[PDB]
């Protein structure tokens, strides 16, 4: 989800 | 060997048998959780392989060695998205032991996973709704 | 609910998606369980139905009256198909709850269902070999 | 089974 994706690393459902 | 499963099983099948379908509120964590995992793999894959590298299992090693990798990933909180990706990783990690010819190693893993949730992960599924609140944040 | 078959269906799935056919653990015990009790419903009626006509649920019936039915059923000692048709009972109550609108009272069957295996049947499936000797005699 | 069936009730997989 966008919610979640927006917890990843910027290096990095 | 749960004589619960066997028994929500054995019921769930005579009720589809009479045409009534049984819902199993877990039926449905578990067919998001699939299509999660999914799509984090394919949608996310440099994130996926990142936590894949940071581990792999051989007979010698121990449970904590994958406690340590999973606390790095739930660094900085928990969420559903890093709580995907842990079953991911879990995932990824019973591949590569039956890619090896290690497929005993499936079971330990699996054992590691639900001690993991259990200590780590299950007071903030809680504090949070539940496995209903994914299915319902998911689809 | 349970973090444990949470895992366990993850995996599997992650494992057959990637083409190593796994199964889950009690995959076996549920389908000989639900062959046996297919059979015992279709030849041997007038057991089943002897077996069903001994109670009827209501929302007030309590765990004690079950209880009582299947103790009868043991009577003369527990075996696997006296297990077979204890199972093919529940589900007969359950079909007969839900005939009659009241789905409510399937997972209260199924909670007595538990309740008796763990407190009256597991001291004597462990010590005949467990689950996995019932689909090694009868699967 | 014939062994399960031996433990019928004779009025009675």
């Amino acid at each position: 989800t966008p919610e979640w994706a927006s917890t990843l690393r910027p290096e990095c459902p | 060997q749960s004589n619960r499963e066997l028994v929500v099983d054995f019921l769930s099948y005579k009720l589809s048998q009479k045409g009534y379908s049984w819902s199993q509120p877990m039926a449905a964590v578990k067919q998001a959780l699939r299509e999660a995992g999914d799509e984090f793999e394919l949608r996310y894959r440099r994130a996926f392989s990142d936590l894949t590298s940071q581990l792999h299992i051989t007979p010698g090693t121990a449970y904590q060695s994958f406690e340590q990798v999973v606390n790095e990933l739930f660094r900085d909180g928990v969420n559903w998205g890093r709580i995907v990706a842990f079953f991911s990783f879990g995932g990824a990690l019973c591949v590569e032991s039956v890619d090896k010819e290690m497929q005993v190693l499936v079971s330990r893993i699996a054992a590691w996973m639900a001690t993991y949730l259990n200590d780590h992960l299950e007071p903030w599924i809680q504090e949070n709704g539940g496995w209903d609140t994914f299915v319902e944040l998911y689809g």
